[PDB]
């Protein structure tokens, strides 16, 4: 029923700095079972990193060096935070948080994972606007006489981390649909990506939104791109 | 010590055509561990699919079927009716079952196996071609065509830049495609496609 959220699509940090990746659980009762943290190094397999129980003890995988990682779990604000000190290149990987969700009885448990956060480590600080720049594309008149449908297309370019997420929604009734996108393309140390959606005869009158989740959107929040009706 | 290894790194599949994913354990006995299957697809990341003995995630029991071949410590997941939504990476993970101490309920993963979905062998289809714009920004939209091989051209005298096109599976189990570019004479730009030895124009629909 519940699920884990990891808002940070990615966290970019420069060497020696310290990263803090969050996990907010919702719909699942925190106090009882422990919050786990998995690390997926590039090329490697997903592996256990650390975990914090309900009592407060914390176990780390075999080999994890001293004073590198830290975990906590504020139950009031239903969130756990993995802290990575003196970040370095070998820390580049995708970090996942997960926990065991009870179902009905004992002997019926499922391990739920968060979407993951990608830790990106660069050499120098970036000084320029890197937020994805949007571009609206309304269907071609002609198409509306095809399957009497319409196909929207939002183009996002000049964004940096490259780790991006695009999905669509009905303006009012905001429930994810079923669109398609092309591969993210590099364009001189910056990237672009596009997503398109073909709305059926019915929905032509409604309004639609292209929602972009990116580490560097303005204000640090999802970018909501408004697509006129018609 | 204990390790899970997928049968193949990549496993291509065709829509509607049953395919199975396997993953062997090379450490102990598959029985002393509960096997789980997770997957990563566009949109939905690291979703739960199956856990030892009939446990399925919402909407996975209908299309998927997990099972174990204790014979040779194999973990299997059969995809009955592949679709676009099933393209992604699939991961097998195991874990212990009530050890005599303060054991860790941590899972051990295997490297993922990527499955790619392509339409099933069908009869050819001439595509439709439309083009939408927005100041120098022109995008060609090729709808419903088969086979995959196609060439997309945005007719233009003065062109700024052109991006790699995208071929995708359509709801009809065929193909759709989009190609974006930046053009000075964007207002006049049109799209022409070469497919199945034919030539379709954006203007063939105006």
């Amino acid at each position: 029923a519940g699920h884990l959220e990891q808002p940070q699509i990615s966290s970019t940090k420069t060497l020696s700095k310290t990263a803090r990746l969050e996990c907010v659980v919702s719909g699942i009762t925190i106090s009882a079972t422990s919050v786990y943290w998995y690390r997926e190094r590039p090329g490697e397999v997903i592996q256990f990193l650390v975990s914090i129980s309900y009592d407060g003890t914390v176990r780390k995988e075999s080999g994890i060096p001293s004073g590198k990682f830290e975990v906590d779990r504020i139950p009031e604000t239903s969130t756990s935070t993995l802290t990575i000190h003196n970040v370095e290149k070998q820390d580049i990987a995708t970090y996942y948080c997960a926990l065991w969700e009870a179902q009905q009885e004992l002997g019926k448990k499922i391990k739920v994972f968060g979407p993951g956060t990608k830790l990106i480590i660069t050499d120098k600080q970036l000084d320029a606007d890197v937020s994805p720049k949007p571009t609206i594309f309304l269907p071609s008149i002609a198409e509306t006489k095809l399957q009497k449908a319409g196909t929207y297309l939002c183009l996002l370019e000049k964004f940096f981390p490259d780790v991006i997420k695009i999905h669509w929604e009905e303006k009012k009734s905001n429930t994810i649909l079923g669109s398609q996108e092309g591969n993210t393309m590099k364009t001189n140390d910056t990237y672009m990506k596009f997503s398109w959606l073909t709305v059926p005869e019915k929905s032509l009158d409604k309004e639609h939104r292209c929602i972009v989740r990116h580490e560097n959107n303005k204000n640090g929040v999802d970018q909501e791109i408004i697509f006129p009706p018609i | 010590a204990i390790e899970l290894v997928p049968e193949h790194q990549t496993v291509p599949v065709s829509i509607g055509v049953p395919a199975t994913l396997r993953c062997s354990m090379k450490g102990e006995a598959i029985g002393n561990y509960y096997i789980n299957w997770y997957r990563k697809t566009q949109g939905n990341t690291m979703t739960f699919i199956y856990r030892e003995k009939d446990i399925y995630g919402p909407g996975f029991k209908d299309n998927f079927q997990g099972d174990i071949d204790i014979a040779k410590n194999l973990a299997v997941l059969k995809i009955l009716a592949p679709s676009e939504r099933d393209e992604g990476s699939y991961y097998c993970a195991c874990d212990t079952l009530g050890m005599g101490g303060e054991y860790t309920d941590k899972l051990i993963f295997g490297k993922g196996t990527r499955v790619t979905v392509e339409p099933r062998s069908q009869p050819h289809t001439k595509p439709s071609v439309f083009v939408m714009k927005n100041g120098t920004n022109v995008a060609c939209l090729v709808k419903e065509f088969y086979p995959k091989d196609i060439r997309i051209n945005l007719v233009s005298s003065k062109k700024i830049t052109e991006f790699d096109p995208a071929i995708v599976i359509s709801p009809s189990g065929k193909y759709n495609a989009v190609k974006l570019g930046k053009y000075e004479d964007s207002n006049s730009v049109t799209c022409s496609v070469q497919h199945d030895n034919k030539t379709v124009h954006s203007t063939d629909f105006e």
